[PDB]
RNA sequence: CGGUAACUACCCAGAAAGGGACGGCUAACUACGUGCCAGCAGCCGCGGUAAUACGUAGGUCCCGAGCGUUGUCCGGAUUUAUUGGGCGUAAAGCGAGCGCAGGUGGUUUAUUAAGUCUGGUGUAAAAGGCAGUGGCUCAACCAUUGUAUGCAUUGGAAACUG
RNA sequence: UAUUAGCUAGUUGGUGAGGUAAAGGCUCACCAAGGCGAUGAUACAUAGCCGACCUGAGAGGGUGAUCGGCCACAUUGGGAC
């Protein structure tokens, strides 16, 4: 019911995401619930802001991450806190 | 009507000294009291009296004059009219004349002045300035 | 001025009129009370240049476009500049303007148009009245 | 069950149903005074107990039926008619 | 001596018996730029008349406002008839925000900035009237602390 | 752009530090009204008379200098000319020609709007550049060795306040801004800004 | 989007500035056919013999890859004047009385805190301002980061009103 | 827009039943007659609304473009799984 996204937000050719915690109903530019983070992959680089708490909180409710939000949480520990947790 | 004696006491203080002459009138109240104590405590006037037992005592007060009976009191009126309770917040409450004026509103406290009424947070009703 | 007087007076205003009554031009579907998205044109019609009598005293003879107006209005609009080529069945772009010397008008013309030629080098902009910077 | 009004009823003859004036001054923004307006609210009578000059409060509850929004249940301020 | 600055040559006539007699005047300000402003009127046939005329009468009627640093007192008024100038001390010394015929006005008496509009007719004068009655209405904080009777400490 | 300076050179007669250059004889507008009389102005007329020195001395547009000038009229710390005439300075040709080595600005502007002087890794295209103080410029040697600037540029002078002159290597640091203590012309917030800015 | 912005070899000053405006009204007038003629114009207007009005060249006055024009709206306009009106004549006091609502309240004792002021609570996901950061360079603006809010509900105040 | 006066018949209460995810004339049956409204109810024109945004020093005026939210719609009208 619930995921975890990013945001296209940006240029031509300077785009920038921002991680927003969605459903599979939310528009992932539009309606929104409230976003967590701001993000840029390879500029400049592996630059990100992170809170780590209320992805806690819809991971106690249960979100889904995307790819690369996925694999930053990986590159976050709270995966191995789901380890912890298990 | 009887049912302004603040600024029909102003008004009156407008005629005593616009009028260069002695002594103005005022029934009996609390209020008036405060009127001539707070502003012939700011040096406007040079009386407190009243009629020693009526509740319409005439407040018959001397007037705190220049040099030559000359005006110290020129813009005098009452804010808040009879139609309308001014009821200002009490965080900002505004300057007068940048400075060079009185102010006076019945916080939830007292009926206090103007720097006393802007920075110890209190608010309430404006009264006067000059 | 009483409370309750001070309480029914609005802000409000009566003096409201925009000097372009405008069908402007437009998007003929079946009606055409369509209204209002004015234009500073008409891609529409008129019909003859007629001579206009100024005012007191200006003795002068000045050149209006008998003005095809479907919406019930003047059969005419000022015609600027020495000379017209048009004539009837043509289209007549619409300038918004007035001339008190000028009788009866609300419009002008726009002259210095799409169906207009003229004589460049004006000391006024070189290019109205059917003119452009001069290829030699 | 939570909220609260109060003032004279116009009509106190009908049958689980009643209404309210009320008093509320609210401003006016160019004349700065507030103004009082009376707002209506028939709702719930008990036994019909209707009388002139008392007042009932409302609940905010499940409506009765149409119309009848809150629940007039206790009529806290009682008067005597003249 | 002053700074001087003209204000307009007025249009006015004399209407003789067999015409018209072509009467001249004008209106002048002058002031050393540091609160001390006159204005002359010229009631002539000429222009150099109307100079002459203008220091006749722009030598008097030339007082000080009580300059607080190139500012004002504070906020005064100026009513008579038409002219109706409300000036306004603000943020000083960045723009001369003032109306035509009393920017002239305080450059010659030497405010930094004000903030002065004009309500019931720019009619010029009226506008020095009122402009006359707005360095008039100034009480100053030397005698809030003088002639009110107490020293107060919003000056000190 | 890169317009004559018959107004400033003639309906004022100082070409003022965006060229800095007093032209000779016939002082006047010439053609016609050149032999003929002089005119007047009014307080419009110097506002229109000191907008025209300050802007169109330097080399500046009216675009970029309303909407960079409103960009000077942002604060309000009581006076606002200090914010306005210290930004005549943060433009790198009016640097370097505070340098004194280019002639004009126009030259600095010419011959660093190039792409010549590579002021640390851009080539640069702007001489209009925003000027943060304490920073070097660095020069590129090709441009060091250009023979128009060999000619003028690289031919040093002398050099005003605020900077550090390299004349080895033609470079400079802005140490201090310049202001109303250092520059005056007649500047004036009430003729420009009373010109522009919501005329006021 | 791709040999993509960037960078070297940079070619020749050579390929790459025009538009509006000049009676004032606000800065920019003399050659100038005219002759109230044709025309120009937001207002005052003009042109009837040398018109800085116009056609007209030169000089100029402001701007720019945009100029100017009207079409809309805001301001000035306080021209509905709460801020920030007037009513004798210039527009205006009913043709005069009542006593319906409604409005306003002589003084004072105390309560009340309703309104009034203070604290907690809601507040635009945002985006947007006041600042800062980086950046398509620096530009402009974007990306970011805070700040700034009857959005609300709840303790206190009897100084005013109720 | 009161040159937009009297308006309202399931109207408004009560009981029952059907429905619904649910109190609820939500419906429907029956029995009661009220109620609204001259301090604007109905009828007519007009309108997607809001955050926001252009202008005004602000007060504000003005707009709802593009962006985001809600609402509504799917040649037209109406049903229903």
């Amino acid at each position: 019911s619930v995921k975890i996204r990013l945001t296209r937000m940006g240029s031509k050719k300077k785009p920038f995401y921002r991680i927003n915690v969605a459903d599979s109903r939310a528009p992932r530019d539009g309606k929104f619930i409230e976003t967590v983070g701001t993000y840029n992959p390879l500029v400049t680089e592996n630059q990100v802001t992170l809170k780590e708490e209320r992805v806690l909180e819809w991971l106690s409710n249960g979100a889904q991450p995307s790819d690369t939000v996925r694999n930053l949480l990986s590159k976050a520990g709270v995966m191995k806190k789901f380890h912890e947790s298990k | 009507v009887m049912t302004d004696p603040i600024a029909d006491f102003l008004t009156r203080i407008r005629n005593g000294n616009m009028r260069k002459f002695d002594v103005v009138e005022a029934p009996a109240s609390k209020i008036k009291r405060q009127i001539a104590e707070i502003l012939k405590a700011e040096g406007y006037v040079k009386d407190v009296e009243y009629v020693e037992d009526n509740k319409q005592g005439v407040i018959r007060v001397f007037l705190k004059y220049g040099k030559n009976g000359e005006k110290v009191i020129t813009n005098l009126k009452r804010i808040s009219k009879p139609g309308l309770r001014v009821y200002v917040k009490s965080d900002d409450v505004p300057k007068v004349l940048n400075g060079l004026g009185t102010a006076i509103i019945s916080t939830s406290t007292g009926v206090v002045t103007d720097k006393v009424a802007r920075q110890t947070n209190v608010g309430g009703e404006v009264i006067a300035y000059i | 001025p009483t409370i309750n007087q001070l309480v029914r007076k609005p802000r409000r205003a009566q003096v409201t009129k925009s000097k372009s009554p405008a069908m402007n031009v437009g998007y003929n579907s079946r009606k055409k009370v369509q209204t209002k998205l004015a234009s500073p044109q008409k891609r529409g019609v008129a019909t003859r240049v007629g001579t206009m009598t100024p005012k007191k005293p200006n003795s002068a003879l000045r050149k209006f476009a008998r003005v095809r107006l479907s919406n019930l209005m003047e059969v005419t609009a000022y015609i600027p500049g020495i000379g017209h080529n048009l004539q009837e069945h043509s289209v007549v772009l619409l300038r918004g303007g007035r001339v008190k010397d000028l009788p009866g008008v609300r419009y002008h013309i726009v002259r210095g148009a799409l169906d207009t030629a003229g004589v460049a080098d004006r000391k006024q902009s070189r290019s109205k009245y059917g003119a452009k910077k001069p290829k030699a | 069950q939570r909220k609260v009004y109060q003032g004279r009823v116009v009509s106190d003859k009908m049958d689980k149903t009643i209404t309210v004036v009320v008093e509320t001054k609210r401003n006016h923004p160019v004349y700065g005074k507030r103004i009082n307006y009376s707002k209506k609210y028939k709702a719930h009578d008990e036994n019909n107990s209707a009388k002139t000059g008392d007042i009932v409060r409302i609940m905010e509850t499940r409506p009765l039926s149409k119309d009848k929004h809150f629940r007039l249940v206790e009529i806290v301020e009682e008067a005597v008619i003249i | 001596e002053f700074e001087e600055r003209v204000v307009s040559i007025n249009r006015v006539t004399k209407v003789v018996k067999g015409g018209r007699r072509l009467r001249f005047a004008a209106l002048v300000v002058v002031g050393d730029r540091n609160g001390r402003v006159g204005f002359g009127t010229g009631k002539a046939q000429e222009v150099p008349e109307a100079i002459r005329k203008a220091i006749e009468a722009a030598k008097k009627n030339l007082i000080t406002v009580p300059m607080v640093g190139t500012t004002l007192p504070h906020e005064a008024l100026g009513v008579f008839g038409g002219g109706k100038i409300l000036l306004k001390p603000a943020v000083e010394g960045a723009g001369v925000a003032a109306g035509g015929a009393v920017r002239a006005v305080l450059e010659l008496a030497g405010v930094a900035d004000v903030t002065s509009k004009s309500l019931g007719s720019n009619t010029p004068i009226n506008v020095v009237r009122a402009t006359v009655d707005g360095l008039t209405q100034l009480k100053r904080a030397e005698e809030v602390a003088a002639l009110r009777g107490k020293s107060v400490s919003d000056f000190a | 752009y890169t317009g004559p300076s018959w107004k400033q050179s003639r309906r004022y007669g100082i070409s003022l530090t965006g060229s800095g250059k007093e032209i000779a004889r016939r002082n006047y507008v010439p053609g016609q009204h050149g032999p003929n009389n002089r005119s007047k102005l009014s307080e419009y007329g110097l506002q229109l008379a000191e907008k025209q020195k300050l802007r169109f001395t330097y080399g500046l547009s009216e675009r970029q200098f309303r909407n960079l000038y409103v960009a000077a009229t942002k604060v309000k710390e009581g006076t606002v000319g200090y914010n306005f005439m210290t930004l005549l300075e943060q433009r790198l040709d009016n640097v370097v020609y505070r340098l004194g080595l280019a002639t004009t600005r126009r030259q600095a502007r010419q011959f660093v709007n190039h792409g010549h002087i590579l002021v640390d890794g851009k080539r640069v295209d702007i001489p209009s550049f925003r000027v943060q103080p304490g920073q070097v410029i660095s020069v590129r040697e090709k441009s060091m060795k250009v023979p128009a600037i060999l000619e003028a540029v690289e031919a040093t002078k002398g050099r005003a306040n605020f900077v550090s002159f390299d004349a080895d290597k033609l470079e400079g640091t802005l140490v201090r801004l310049p202001e109303r203590d250092e520059i005056n012309p007649e500047i004036n917030d009430a003729l420009i800004v009373e010109f522009y800015n919501k005329m006021m």
